[PDB]
């Protein structure tokens, strides 16, 4: 019943900047840390970015630092990755989850997990 | 005490055995709330067995995260209150929320520093100066993280250095030891080191060993 | 966030150049700012730092009586004075600013940076 639904992936070039949705509904999520991860092809997913609902707490990847940005709306419960400064490397699937149920954010232990939604850079 | 003409109470309620928590002012609450078996997660509707809102849950072996506030749940699906081990960690939660401890806190009469749960070591500033919390066994088998007696005596600790007196507190401020002059950092008792630093608008050396160059 | 540095160029030795490093807010009237000299791909090596005040000022013993540094907390500029210009004085000059108010002669403790103007010495 709980699903967490990307949007606004698609193709994007160096220097450019996309910004990714993630939009959950079955329950609120108004307390509930969220995050997005990422899977490079061949390589195995990974952590990118974590913040708390308050937004006082967040967490990001050391290749993301500065160029990505968490951010949400609990009125609409939804995250936000905004990508700016896009690099070849940046192309994978990007999966939000949220919940986080271990002891720390990096760690891929989230009760709820979206399908992922592709992104791709160019040159 | 009394119930509603939906229903609604005050404080821990059990409906149909299912667990609730209502406020004193009869609105239900949605979080980690203490009743008679202990702290119990009261959930948003549909986070586990489609619980109705505000039902307590089950809710085994992990971490929960509201807000900026960090619980851990044992296997009763109660939140852990006081000094807990979780993979052989020490945590601590504070008895009175269920909340991971943050800053500094006195524990049957021992001192300890706490970042999200976990007792932090190193030189940190308590209400009566800056303390050295140390690693288990340093001195009289102390448990990690605790203050320990540590007196006149140099430390070395993550590349900084730090003085204490005879009061176990770390020094601040300008202060000459053995003939030498340091300067310690009023902010983190680290010892001004290894070049060049402005302290009152007037730029000075300091050695590697922090001994300021006349 | 912003440093903005001029008044280098080519000049005869014996001669004599002041380079400016021009600030974007007034916040930068808060700490001691430095200049910075490289060789071509070689090291940033220290050449001067100035106390925040204005009222202290430390120098590499190479451009010691030669070079004085200063500042205008009212324009919010630093100044590096070259006199007695040798050859060997040739470099790009960055002049850069450190919040820690630690580590003034290291160049990586160092948070924000000017551009860099070339100075170039002749011999004529």
């Amino acid at each position: 019943q709980v699903q967490l639904v990307e949007s606004g992936g698609g193709l994007a070039q160096a220097g450019g900047s996309l910004r990714l949705s993630c939009a959950a509904s079955g329950r609120t999520f108004s307390m509930d840390p969220m995050a997005w991860f990422r899977q490079p092809p061949g390589k195995e997913r990974e952590f990118v970015a974590a913040g708390s609902s308050t937004g006082r707490t967040t967490y990001y990847a050391d290749s993301v630092k500065g160029r990505f940005t968490i951010s949400r709306d609990n009125a609409k419960n939804t995250v936000y990755l905004q990508m700016n400064s896009l690099k070849p490397e940046d192309t994978a699937v990007y999966y939000c989850a949220a919940a986080p149920y271990g002891a720390n954010w990096y760690r891929d232990e989230y009760a709820y997990w979206g399908q992922g939604t592709q992104v791709t850079v160019s040159s | 005490y009394f119930n509603t003409n939906s229903i609604a109470s005050t404080g821990y309620t059990i409906i149909n055995d299912k667990h609730f928590y209502f406020n004193t002012d009869g609105i239900m609450q949605i979080g980690v709330f203490k009743g008679p078996d202990g702290f119990e997660y009261f959930a948003p509707a549909n986070t586990d067995a489609n619980n109705i809102e505000g039902q307590a849950i089950r809710y085994q072996n992990r971490f929960l995260y509201l807000h900026d506030n960090i619980y851990y749940f044992g296997n009763n699906s109660k939140a852990a209150t006081g000094w807990v081990t979780i993979d052989g960690r020490r945590y601590y939660f504070e008895p009175n929320t269920a909340i991971g401890a943050n800053g500094y806190k006195i524990i049957d009469n021992k001192n300890f520093y706490f970042r999200n749960g976990l007792p932090q070591i190193g030189v940190f500033k308590g209400p009566n100066g800056f303390e050295y919390f140390a690693p288990a066994n340093t001195d009289a088998n102390n448990i990690d993280g605790q203050a320990i007696r540590y007196q006149n005596r140099f430390l070395h600790l993550l590349g900084n250095i730090y003085y204490f007196g005879n009061n176990s507190k770390a020094v601040t401020g300008w202060q000459t030891i053995n003939g030498n002059m340091y300067y310690f950092m009023p902010d983190t008792a680290m010892a001004a080191a290894g070049g060049l630093f402005e302290i009152d608008g007037v730029i000075y050396f300091f050695g590697v060993d922090g001994v300021k160059a006349p | 966030v912003k440093l903005e540095e001029s008044g280098g160029g080519l000049v005869q030795a014996g001669g004599s150049l002041r380079l400016s490093c021009a600030a974007s807010e007034r916040t930068f009237s808060r700490y001691p700012v430095a200049w910075f000299r490289q060789a071509p791909g070689a090291e940033r090596e220290f050449v001067a730092v100035i106390s925040s005040t204005g009222t202290s000022t430390y120098y590499a013993d190479s451009v010691k009586g030669r070079f004085t540094i200063s500042r205008d907390n009212a324009k919010v500029t630093v100044y590096l004075q070259m006199n007695n210009l040798k050859r060997e004085d040739t470099a790009v000059y960055f002049c850069a600013v450190n919040s820690q108010r630690t580590r003034l002669q290291d160049p990586n403790e160092y948070d924000y940076w000017g551009q860099g103007t070339q100075v170039t010495v002749s011999s004529h």
